[PDB]
């Protein structure tokens, strides 16, 4: 494993995912977002100093945050090739499930270390949050606020939409997971057969990281097919020439958090392609070690 | 500075056809192309943009490839009302470049014009110039010769045609010729034809008119 | 949605400083790119300016080109300097969402703009009779500098049928176009036929009914 990147954690409430890869949050490209549509707005033109003075503050903390955690990183590293090297498996001393029971416990302290030292950066995004929102209220509009901005950014969303290749993931995901279970099945009934358990812990272990990527990389490939499917369905249906400011704000608030999820999972979607492309090559190499 | 250039230059094509004017690129824009749509005497109408994305409420038919290098704009099933100059414009770079445009002229089946004739006004001959017209109105194709006699003479040399452009409901021209005689060389003669000489018409048409009748 | 009006001096003497402006109904004239392209008979880009502080001119021009955004008027300028003939073209604005995304979607009737020391000359204008299947009538518009001159009829309440030709450029220099109308002929008892000439640059406004 060249690098441990494909690990991320959830709050306990599930609402806040946090990255290894910059901005670490959807809520940073959310209000690094912002900074395009209070380009548009001559009323609110002082948000050029907040995304720096805040939004900049924020990400910056957010980056040392997870650098923090790189001593505890190096640590699972470690770990990750005696597990899945056998040559570098036979020159410790411990069973396989004592190398196991060492590897749960130091792949939650480092993905409970970026939820814990980040803490305080998570309750920093709801502030920012309220801050647009009352940013936002300064438009001299009231009741018939403008919307050819709000529909004019969906033709940007959508631009970009084009290049990011969704089609060729599920292909990609779907022979994947076809290839992952057949190998692990293929693994159980060799199990009792031969008799080299070094090797097959290997297979299992590799296995399991597959596994572990592979629900990444779905639940990733999800999050960008709605945000994809959501942001299209607004350029079909409706569009009304002019809104109220309490309307027009959620507008901003709903393209502008889900193309902060498309943009977050675009991130993360590239990291876990070579992931998994890396991984399998391992299993792959690790059977023609068996023959 | 990237050189768009578009080919072809001009295009005739049937009602019910499918054109395709192709777009290349001096250097890689990736998918950065918008087309335009100009109608005479007005502003271009954008239809696709990004290469392959259609414009809201441009019709379908309408159809954009390409990446990279070279593209293509293809109308699908053609109609009178698609005569334009269409173009090409990237934005990958800085300036942006427009391609040098394609004329769509649409061919129709063909139609023998109608003939006109128009007397100088009575107010024009108080200011010592006399202006006759002819009018030829919706005939096909624009090839049409007209020959102007002033009292069995044929004239040369004072004449002015201006012919509209291929209209967008019928695809059919108009023309108009404009002799500007001196209210004296006018107020001479009698007699001013309009001899119109056209593919739809068996015998070559004249209307006239008598002067002072 | 957002709509572009252009309104400026269309006819300049050479060196002269061609002055335009663009006024954004519909929508502010904030963080949008706007783009400037002359035509002339094809489409050169003059610049690109926005708010965010992004300004690009193309290198033929740039050392004559300045443009301007006032977010307080709604609208934005560009200018030009040491202006000849070269620069004889209709002139559009044009709207650009981003930098990066610079299709041109709402563009401005045009401004033709022609560069010259000749004198404004305004048209005259003379009915072309209809006499006694189809009737036809029209309007002469002779006489006139510079261009462009528009003609309708009856307001435009009459619009099918109607046809509007080019001006040709006359020895004199001074242009003249015709513009008719095919109506039927039963309609000339009843129904009155007036053309409205509009040459701008005179600043002269005529409306001649044609009438046998």
């Amino acid at each position: 494993t060249d690098n441990i990147d494909y690990f991320d954690i959830s709050d306990e409430s599930n609402y806040y995912l946090i990255s290894q890869l910059r901005p670490h949050f959807s809520n940073i490209y959310f209000f690094d977002e912002f900074k395009r549509y209070a380009s548009y707005h001559t009323e609110i033109k002082r948000y050029e100093d907040i995304h720096k003075t805040k939004v900049n503050s924020l990400l910056n903390e957010a980056s040392r945050a997870i650098g923090i955690c790189n001593r505890a990183k190096n640590t699972v590293k470690g770990l990750i090739n005696i597990l899945e090297n056998p040559q570098k498996f036979k020159t410790q001393r411990e069973s396989y499930d004592v190398k196991l029971r060492q590897y749960e416990e130091k792949k939650e302290a480092f993905r409970g270390c970026l939820l814990n030292k980040n803490r305080k950066n998570l309750d920093q995004i709801k502030k920012i949050n309220n801050e647009i929102r009352d940013l936002l209220e300064k438009l001299k509009c009231s009741q018939d606020c403008q919307t050819n901005v709000y529909f004019d950014m969906i033709k940007i969303y959508l631009v970009d939409f084009k290049k990011m290749p969704y089609e060729n993931y599920d292909t990609f995901i779907k022979q994947y997971k076809n290839s992952y279970l057949s190998g692990v099945d293929m693994i159980r009934k060799i199990e009792k057969q031969i008799d080299n358990p070094v090797t097959i812990n290997a297979i299992k272990f590799t296995q399991k990281e597959m596994g572990y990527i592979i629900d990444r990389f779905e639940y990733h490939l999800q999050k960008v097919k709605h945000s994809i499917d959501q942001v299209t369905a607004l350029s079909d249906g409706v569009k009304p020439k002019q809104v109220t400011k309490n309307r027009l704000k959620e507008y901003y608030f709903n393209i502008g958090n889900y193309y902060s999820i498309f943009k977050f999972g675009k991130d993360s979607l590239n990291m876990l392609n070579k992931a998994l492309i890396h991984k399998e090559k391992i299993v792959h190499n690790l059977l023609g070690e068996l023959f | 500075d990237i050189v768009m250039t578009q080919s072809p230059s001009s295009l005739s094509a049937s009602v019910g056809d499918r054109i395709s004017i192709s777009c290349r690129a001096s250097q890689g824009v990736n998918s950065a192309l918008a087309w335009y749509q100009q109608k005479p005497g007005k502003a271009p109408k954008l239809l696709i943009y990004d290469a392959s994305t259609l414009e809201s409420g441009v019709p379908s038919r309408f159809s954009g490839s390409g990446s990279g290098t070279d593209f293509a704009l293809t109308i699908n099933s053609l109609q009178p009302e698609d005569f334009a100059t269409y173009y090409c414009q990237q934005f990958n770079s800085y300036p942006l470049t427009f391609g040098g445009g394609t004329k769509v002229e649409i061919k129709r089946t063909v139609a023998a014009p109608s003939v006109f004739i128009f007397p100088p006004s009575d107010e024009q001959l108080k200011s010592g110039t006399a202006s006759v017209v002819c009018l030829l109105n919706n005939f096909y194709p624009r090839e049409a010769k007209v020959q102007w006699k002033v009292d069995n003479a044929l004239q040369s040399g004072n004449s002015q045609e201006s012919v509209t452009e291929q209209d967008s409901k019928d695809s059919t021209y108009s023309l108009s010729s404009t002799l500007t005689l001196s209210k004296a060389d006018y107020e001479k003669h009698k007699v001013y034809a309009c001899e119109v000489t056209h593919q739809g018409l068996s015998s070559p048409v004249t209307k006239s008119f008598n002067r002072g009748e | 949605q957002v709509q572009l009006q252009q309104w400026g001096a269309g006819l300049l003497k050479p060196s002269e400083t061609l002055a335009l402006t663009c006024t954004v109904y519909g929508g502010s004239s904030s963080g949008y790119y706007w783009n400037w392209i002359r035509q002339s008979p094809g489409l050169e880009w003059i610049g690109e300016i926005s708010d965010s502080g992004s300004t690009i001119y193309n290198p033929s021009l740039e050392s004559r080109v300045t443009m301007s955004v006032d977010t307080s008027k709604n609208q934005f300028s560009l200018k030009l300097t040491s202006v000849t003939a070269a620069d004889t073209a209709v002139y559009y604005c044009a709207k650009a969402i981003l930098t990066r995304y610079n299709w041109l979607d709402p563009w401005s009737q045009g401004t033709l703009v022609t560069v010259s020391s000749a004198s404004t000359k305004g048209p005259s204008v003379f009915p072309l009779a209809p006499s006694s299947g189809t009737a036809a009538l029209g309007c002469l518009v002779k006489d006139y500098f510079p261009e462009p001159v528009t003609v309708s009829w009856n307001s435009g309440a009459l619009t099918s049928g109607v046809h509007t030709f080019p001006a040709v450029l006359q020895s004199s220099g001074l242009y003249s176009l015709s513009s008719v109308v095919t109506v039927p002929s039963s309609s000339l008892g009843t129904q009155t036929y007036i053309c409205n000439v509009n040459h701008k640059p005179s600043n002269t406004k005529v409306d001649k009914k044609v009438e046998p």
